[PDB]
């Protein structure tokens, strides 16, 4: 079914460090998942409260 | 106390930490049992039928507010009063509720948003998020401002939204969902002309104080609901009561009995400890503008710089460097030699290998020995990555003290996450004043389980948190145990100088038992367990004392010119005599450098008449 | 622009300055042409027959008033819109009319004071003044403060002749005077209770603002009729904009657009030179104590002192200093050559004589030695004469600052008239920074004609006056004129060591 | 008949300096007259205004 979001539009593609990038469209705007244990709005800095 | 506990609000843009099962967690955790969140409050992801009776108590959020992607329907986040709105979602709005629905159409129904009066700054976004009802007839004029309402771009249409009609008894019709309760509690727009902030019916008997955000019970700065600027046990000031008292009848300062204070949107009897306490009686973090601080008895001013005064840097995400996130190879060229840096310090697994995204060039593993200059550092020190060479921290060598003013996540200021490094290797690093330290997820790492971080601490309250690291029972299998010199106060390394306090003597870093006195070759001597070396123009002592003094002139064994009390390779070859004039001192029956009679004034270097050719 | 002519206002409680027609002529020239009074308001002897037109543009009296003993038809303080109250007479009133009829009884029928809407300190005290009236219902607790309504007494009495009564339209008859004009504007009685200031009318939608202290003018904190605390630019504040405003989010200080130097019950954007500003912009006279006053860039500061801060001498008239008007043969021990008077300089010929009702004994002339080198005086000298063997200024020798905080009639800072002393001396004063200093009615003085004070004082607008003394053709073949050897930049004295 | 002005009560002798003192009677107390060219409250400043 349609959903808001297609692949990584390597426009900005490694956008995040920790974590899958992923395109949506109901904004135009990546919004990538983090692995585990990561937080922030790039990957980018390690959970710390584990 | 009496306060209301805080959370520490998220930061996530637009992000899912996990999977849908985990995302809600780091939202349960992060937002059960507060009322102050701090920073925002992304309500993000959570999907259908996820128990949310937690948010009925964030009475404040002093960031904007983001709720995207939610599938649940209800969002019981009622009892918010204020959004102050800090820091805007999309650099402008400061109440985003956009795309909250799924493939099935059956998205975020009812924002039962009930209390919500006033947002001090910034616009409301909305966007497409079917099933949400009665919420597209709230009155906005009321909550948002006047010159902010021209950037809000609200937008609804839903199509399941079947949501009854909200009851006759509020007005227009307007309601945030259903029921008497659900409907716009009005206060701004039904205020008498002759009142200037926030009122409670048209009466103009019964207004609010001019510092009052939400409503009040009573015309009164002591009745607001939530203060707009500060506040002091129960008062919405709008300043401190500042310390000094102007007199104008006699023209000098008085002093006033109720100056507090100014911390942060609150007045206090006194700053806190690692704050520094400036002239105007405000706590400040980091005052330099000219000037620079210094102690001043346990309470930390800074006074006037003298002209020329040392260097200091900014920090990271303070004033230049806000756009870049970590310290890579295009805002280093700022760090050059200064030796405390004003503000925090990242360093993060982008540095080295680079990015494009953000146009960052691939910084070269060595540039970082830079910092070998730093003492202090105000806020926090965030380490997840090194080159892959160094074997211990090394380029923060003689890191003196950790301020911690900011600390990262809210209670680490010192963390070394993720780490190849054998071990530490801060061997200075004083007095890490406030805030935690957490060293963990290192593969290699095991001496630092030895130190007595209980001493370490600045204000106490601190705790440690050192695991997952390599361990102490594989260190001692290969013997990766400190040096047998190293008294049980810590060792942050295996090289004698890793110590912290040495068994014996010390050579001011590096430490050995017994440094050289009446037996042994090298000329020093001993002073408080400091090996400290006298003058080598006396002679290899073997039976009595060597000195006691710097300069030679306790040299008593000596094998050279002896200068009367001191002793010299050569008798004085230069020093003035009488009157500025130029003598070359001689040599007695004793070898000793004395004077002669002084009617050979340039010097006496013959016996008798056969130097002063006659 | 829209500032108001200052008078300076007289202190002589109740003596009267020489004879009924002098008295009066001197209450001429002060009071002449001026809206606010920077000081008291006594109106005492203006006998009858005597005009008061000047007496009606008074808008601001900034001490107590006083109109005791005079004998005229009225007086006709009109517009006096407040009485502040910073000083007071018997230290508890503000405003008392005592005793206003002689012999004949005919003394004084009418107060017109139609406006006068506030005192803003202490009681009020109308004693037996008989043939007084119109003046003698008007309700006090509408301009006196809440808690000093029990520290007055009002004893109004008359023989009551004629006075009418007047318009009944006004409220309960409590007028000052015929019709209506001359009645109460209450302003503080007749408020809503949804307003706790002044008000105008009983409606709450027009009450005054919270810091106007006699009426409103279209509720606001600007638009009052007179400022009740502080002033800054035609708006009622309660504390100058400070310079720098606390950011309560990144903690530190930012410099506000908005920077006022808080000046005596005035904002002002910079002090003047010879003021000291502290570090948050504000004007002040002598430091504090556990600072010494340091001149950096310009304009002076003050900073904390290196432990052993130096002794200053705070002159009569100061702190406990009130029981004593000059320096008496009971306070020269508290001065040890501090170098740094700040303020006053009160040396009259009182105390050489000493006097007994005061309780003090008389000096003796060889203790005027503490003052042998003092450096600096901030505010003013005033002398008179000297012990008469001294033949010229001998203990202020080294002094060299005079500033002028404290001016002396508001209008003086070097005072030495009425002395026998050939040549004054005063070889090191060089640096009068404001004021004026005269040099008028010493007999036998002669050098003080060369000085070219031009380079004495800067901040140019002052200028000084020499009159009544040896004319130059006097002192010419004499004995007294500057030096031979002398350079062209006057003689403080006759002989080389004070030429300069 | 009422001598408003009675002389200086001599409790007060030479209470003031340059000029003659006098008493008041409904008051009960003097108001020095200073001499031409004096000021102040006791009679203690020349004029120098004036």
């Amino acid at each position: 079914v349609v959903s808001h979001f297609n692949d990584c539009p390597d426009s900005h593609t490694q956008f995040c460090f920790h974590g899958t990038c992923r395109f949506l469209v109901q904004e135009d705007k990546p919004a990538c998942v983090c692995h585990s244990g990561y937080v922030g709005a790039r990957c980018e800095h390690a959970d710390l409260l584990a | 106390l009496e306060e209301k506990k805080v959370c520490q609000g998220t930061s996530n843009k637009l992000t899912q930490l996990g999977t849908f099962e985990d995302h809600f967690l780091s939202l349960q955790r992060m937002f059960n049992n507060c009322e102050v969140v701090l920073g925002n409050l992304e309500i993000t992801y959570v999907q259908r039928n996820y128990d949310l009776s937690f948010l009925k108590t964030i009475q404040e959020v002093a960031g904007y507010v983001l709720i995207a992607l939610n599938t649940v329907e209800r969002i019981p986040l009622e009892n918010l009063q204020i959004i102050r709105g800090n820091m805007y979602y999309e650099n402008s709005y400061a109440l985003a509720v956009l795309s909250n629905y799924d493939a099935n159409k059956t998205g975020l129904k009812e924002l039962p948003m009930r209390n919500l009066q006033e947002i001090l700054h910034g616009a409301v976004r909305f966007s497409n998020n079917p099933a949400l009802c009665n919420v597209e007839s709230i009155q906005w004029r009321d909550i948002v401002s006047s010159d902010f309402l021209s950037n809000m771009s609200m937008d609804f249409q839903n199509h399941l939204g079947s949501c009854q009609k909200c009851d006759p008894s509020c007005p227009n019709g307007s309601c945030w969902g259903a029921g008497e309760e659900n409907c716009q509690k009005l206060t701004k727009i039904i205020c008498a002309q002759q009142c200037s902030g926030r009122c409670r019916g048209k009466s103009p008997s019964d207004c609010c104080h001019n510092q009052c955000a939400a409503g009040c019970t009573g015309p009164r700065e002591s009745d607001c609901l939530v203060c707009r600027k500060f506040r002091n046990e129960a008062t919405c000031k709008d300043t401190c009561p500042p310390l000094m008292l102007y007199n104008p009848t006699t023209y000098q300062m008085d002093v006033n009995p109720e100056g507090k204070y100014s911390f942060g949107a609150t007045c206090v009897k006194k700053c806190p400890r690692n704050y520094v306490v400036t002239d105007h009686g405000s706590c400040v973090r980091a005052c330099g503008a000219d000037s620079y601080e210094m102690e001043e008895d346990g309470v930390r001013k800074c006074k006037k710089c003298e002209g020329p005064c040392r260097k200091v840097c900014n920090g990271i995400g303070i004033g230049e460097f806000k756009d870049s996130l970590s310290i890579n190879a295009t805002n280093i060229k700022h760090f050059k030699n200064c030796t405390s840096i004003s503000g925090d310090l990242h360093i993060l697994p982008v540095a080295f290998r680079g990015d494009s995204f953000t146009h960052t060039p691939p910084l070269d593993p060595q540039e970082l020995d830079i910092l070998k200059t730093v003492k202090e550092i105000t806020g926090f020190l965030l380490i997840q990555a090194w080159p892959e060479n160094r074997t211990d921290l090394h380029a923060f060598e003689n890191l003196e003290i950790i301020r911690g003013r900011t600390k990262q996540h809210g209670q680490f200021s010192l963390a070394v996450v993720s780490l190849n490094i054998t071990s530490l290797g801060l061997r200075s690093l004083k007095e890490i004043s406030d805030g935690d330290v957490i060293i963990s997820g290192n593969k290699n790492l095991c001496y630092a389980n030895t130190i007595n971080w209980k001493k370490l601490f600045g204000t106490s309250g601190q705790k440690t948190k050192i695991i997952s690291n390599r361990g102490e029972n594989s260190c001692k299998a290969t013997g990766q145990v400190c040096h047998a010199l190293c008294s049980p106060e810590g060792c942050w390394g295996p090289e004698p100088r890793d110590c912290v306090s040495c068994r014996n003597v010390s050579r001011g870093r590096e430490c050995v038992d017994k440094c050289n006195l009446l037996e042994g070759e090298p000329r020093e001597f001993v002073e408080n367990s400091e090996c400290i070396q006298c003058h080598p123009e006396c002679l290899p002592q073997a039976m009595n004392i060597t000195c006691t003094g710097r300069g030679p002139d306790n040299c008593i064994q000596c094998a050279h010119y002896i200068d009367g009390p001191h002793c010299v390779k050569t008798c004085p070859a230069g020093v003035m005599g009488e009157n500025n004039t130029l003598v070359w001192k001689y040599a007695d029956a004793g070898h000793v450098c004395h004077l002669c009679h002084p009617n050979c004034t340039y010097g006496c270097t013959g016996p008798g008449l056969e130097g002063c050719p006659t």
